[PDB]
């Protein structure tokens, strides 16, 4: 029942802050130290500094990080957070809380999620969802292409969740500030178009759902 | 700063075989009796998972497949035997003194035996048309080695323009890879010919996989 | 090694070792990490449980994951015995320039003493 929860990703704009925030439970908060650590999608790991809980004192950052960066708490809300100023292209990346052991022996053993955030000033574009069906085997690949939108990120799911072997969503690509990604979706050839296959988009930055049944041409 | 070195950066091993990683830091980060690396797996889309702590402690819940050792600067994981879940990135990372660092990492990859890429075609789809695009995709899936070619033919001709290309990483049940390739196009580009072509270029054979449609 | 300390009992303590430090200068104690100090003694009974106190800039706290069994780490009237003893300071522990750490132990006290020169620090 150990678990740390962050605030969901996030759009920026250069010159903005953010603040992003790490709740924790299941655990006395104020016995453990909270680390905070940057990841960036081309590169690796990099230990951002901490905060401690049981004292309140000020925190200790990494040189990297010193002066646009800000580790705070609500104690009583089991909740440490992370405020970035003045955001600029470097800061786009994922961050996470990461519980210190009650001494250093025992490493980070307590992760979030993590918090992808995004700097950039193209616009939030919801997708367009459009069915891939096989042109006029035992088994038969049916896809959905979703096009056309800013930030990431989207989820695809087949039936609900209810299929989900014989799926691949891929990554997506980035085009003139729009992404565009598909999924493919494969089941046995008796059981399509006779049992019906549909696609469930999601793209919460623009609070878009939309399903798509994919029928043959 | 202690500096840790990984090597190798990456490894392709065997179901059933052995992986190890080397980590070497720059100075000893032992103190007081205690050895302070820890290491650490990522699978993609996933935070770091604490494996062993204080160089040689399994974590409790992780399996002794995973094996640390070392001590003072000459650290290593062993995983043995390794299995189609383990397809993942390792990170060690010294506690011993500020600031705690990670080394750069070492991608294990899974080896298994050759597959040649199911391939399928699919046209733009008449939605799609009506706001003036057409985009033609093709899915390789679950092929292995990573390594492929995609071509892309238009009445017989090749094209070279407007064509994206995305990889899946390995999957974590049967180690294959999947990619797509997406040509996109103007509705009135689309319109101006009749015959698409994929084809998938891949070690498994010197015959590319062709999958054809026609627009009518 | 040696340091200086204060026998607040008999003078049963000869010495007192901590890896790093020396005499009456800053002995470091880093939080998160092991703190191992090596104290001889000659007690006068026959017979042990170890009690801690520890002054943080006068926050007066006894110690945390103290393992108080003296025989889990080493007795009778008249002569000597040597324990290496091993505290495991928590990560958290809040950073002080002026700590007075104070140590002692079947019919009254064995062995006394008084360190005031750890810094808490990290």
């Amino acid at each position: 029942q150990i678990q740390l929860v962050q605030s969901g990703p996030e759009l920026k704009k250069p010159g903005e802050t953010i603040k992003i925030s790490c709740k924790a439970s299941g655990y006395t908060f104020t016995n453990y130290g909270m680390n905070w650590v940057k990841q960036t999608p081309g590169k690796g790991l990099k230990w951002m500094g901490w905060i401690n809980p049981y004292t309140g004192e000020e925190p200790s950052y990494a040189d990297d990080f010193k002066g646009r960066f800000a580790f705070s708490l609500e104690t009583s809300a089991n909740t440490a957070y992370l405020q970035i100023n003045n955001l600029n292209n470097e800061d786009m990346a994922t961050y996470f809380c990461a519980r210190g052991g009650f001494t250093d022996y025992y490493g980070m053993d307590y992760w979030g999620q993590g918090t992808s955030v995004t700097v950039s000033s193209a616009k939030t574009t919801p997708p367009s969802v459009y069915p891939l069906a096989p042109g006029s085997n035992s088994m038969v690949t049916l896809g959905c292409l979703v096009k056309g939108y800013f930030p990431e990120p989207v989820t695809v799911t087949w039936n609900s969740g209810s299929a989900s072997s014989g799926v691949h969503t891929f990554p997506a690509v980035l085009q003139s500030d729009l992404y565009t990604l598909s999924s493919s979706v494969t089941v046995p050839s008796s059981t399509w178009p006779s049992e019906t296959v549909t696609c469930n988009v999601a793209h919460p930055a623009s609070s878009t759902k939309v399903d798509k049944k994919i029928v043959p041409r | 700063d202690i500096v840790l070195t990984q090597s190798p950066a990456s490894l392709a091993v065997s179901l059933g075989q052995r992986a190890t990683i080397s980590c070497k830091a720059s100075q000893s980060v032992d103190y007081g009796g205690n050895s302070y690396v820890n290491w650490y797996q990522q699978k993609p889309g996933q935070p770091p998972k604490l494996l062993i702590y204080a160089a040689s402690n399994l974590k409790s819940g992780i399996p002794a497949r995973f094996s640390g050792s070392g001590s003072g600067t000459d650290f290593t994981l062993n995983i043995h035997p390794v299995e189609e879940e383990d397809a993942a990135t390792y990170y060690c990372q010294q506690s011993n003194e500020d600031p705690w660092t990670f080394g750069g990492g070492t991608k294990l990859e899974i080896k298994r035996a050759d597959a040649a890429p199911t391939v399928s075609i699919f046209p733009p789809s008449s939605e799609q048309l009506t706001s003036g695009g057409a985009s033609v995709v093709c899915f390789l899936n679950n092929f292995y080695p990573k390594d492929i070619n995609v071509a892309w033919k238009i009445d017989g001709s090749e094209r070279q323009n407007g064509v994206l290309n995305s990889w899946t990483d390995q999957d974590s049940k049967d180690s294959t890879y999947s990619m797509s390739s997406t040509l996109t196009l103007t509705k009135d580009e689309y319109e101006r010919h009749n015959s698409y072509t994929c084809e998938a270029t891949h070690k498994t054979s010197t015959s590319p996989i062709v999958k054809s449609f026609n627009r009518n | 090694d040696q340091v200086d300390v204060k026998d607040c009992a008999n003078h049963e303590i000869k010495k007192v070792l901590v890896p790093g430090c020396h005499g009456s200068e800053p002995c470091i104690i880093h939080r998160g990490k092991p703190f191992q100090l090596e104290a001889l003694f000659e007690a006068n009974q026959n017979s042990a449980k170890i009690e801690i106190k520890a002054s943080i800039d006068g926050l007066e706290v006894d110690v945390p994951g103290i393992d108080p069994n003296a025989c889990h780490y080493m007795l009778v009237k008249g002569q000597q015995y040597d324990i290496k003893y091993t505290w495991n300071v928590p990560k958290i522990a809040p950073k002080s320039e002026n700590v007075v750490v104070t140590v002692k132990v079947d019919n009254g006290v064995l062995a006394c003493a008084i360190a005031t020169h750890a810094k808490i620090r990290d």
